[PDB]
C-alpha cells in the first residue's frame, strides 16, 4: 500500500521510487 | 529528500517529479 | 520552454481527482 | 470522483476541475 | 456551506457541481 | 497549448490565498 | 496519449476519466 | 478580464485583490 | 490575504506569491 | 522559526512578508 | 504569456521536496 | 540560474539539488 506506506508513514526517497515504471 | 508524509494530491506530485521520464503508478487502493 | 513538463504536472493531479479509488497509471510516453 | 475530504486550495482546485468552463464561487464564509 | 460540506464532510461529484455558476 | 487553461489554475489558488474569507468568483468570461 | 491529448488541448473530467481504472 | 489580465502579464498580489469581495 | 495554517508546499506557494520579484527564503530547520 | 509561525500559528501577510528577500 | 511566472511557482514546490529540512532560496534573479 | 535553466530545459529531482542548502 503506496498510501498507507507514504501518507501514514515516512517514505525515503528510495521507497517512493518503489512506484515509478 | 523532505522528510514528512505525503497524502493526497502531495504524495501524486512527488512521484511525478521522483520518478521523471519513468512514469509512476499510482493505486491509492491496491 | 517546459510546457509539457509542467502541464503533466496538472494532469497527474487532475487524475488524483477524477479517477480516485480506482488510480492509474501515468506514463509520458507508450 | 475522489472520495475524500476536500479542503483549503485543494477543494478550490477540485471547483475549477469539476466546473469546466463553467466557473465557479467560492465563499468559505458566506 | 461549501467548506462546511466538501472540507468537514465528504461531496460527491454531484454536491461539489453544485458550486458551479 | 492549454497555457490559458493551466494558468486559470494558478490564479484561482492565487485569489484563495488573497481573498480569503472575502470568497470570490471565477468566470472563464464575463 | 494522455500528454499529446491533454495538453494541446482541454480534456475535462469526462475526457479525463478513460485515463483511470 | 482576470484571465485575460493575469495570463498574459504578472498580476502581483494587490492586482488579484482587485478580483476578490 | 486568507486567515489559516500554511504548511508544507502551502506555506511556500504562499511565500511564492506574496513576495513577487523580491524571492524568499524557506528554511523549515533553520 | 517560520514553519513554527505560519504552520503551528497563523501569519498575517505582513509576518510573511518577514521571509521575503 | 506568463510562462516564467507559471514555471516558478512549480519549482519553488519541487525545491520543497527535494531540499526537506535544508531549506533553499529562491531569487527570481542573482 | 535556476529560473533560466530549469524553465527552458527540464531539471530532474537530482539537478534541483545544485539549488538546496
Ligand atoms: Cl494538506
Ligand atoms: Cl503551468
Ligand atoms: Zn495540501
Ligand atoms: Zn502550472
Amino acid at each position: 500500500g503506496l498510501l498507507e506506506q507514504c501518507c501514514h508513514s515516512i517514505c525515503s526517497l528510495y521507497q517512493l521510487e518503489n512506484y515509478c515504471n | 529528500f523532505v522528510n514528512q508524509h505525503l497524502c493526497g494530491s502531495h504524495l501524486v506530485e512527488a512521484l511525478y517529479l521522483v520518478c521523471g521520464e519513468r512514469g509512476f503508478f499510482y493505486t491509492p487502493k491496491t
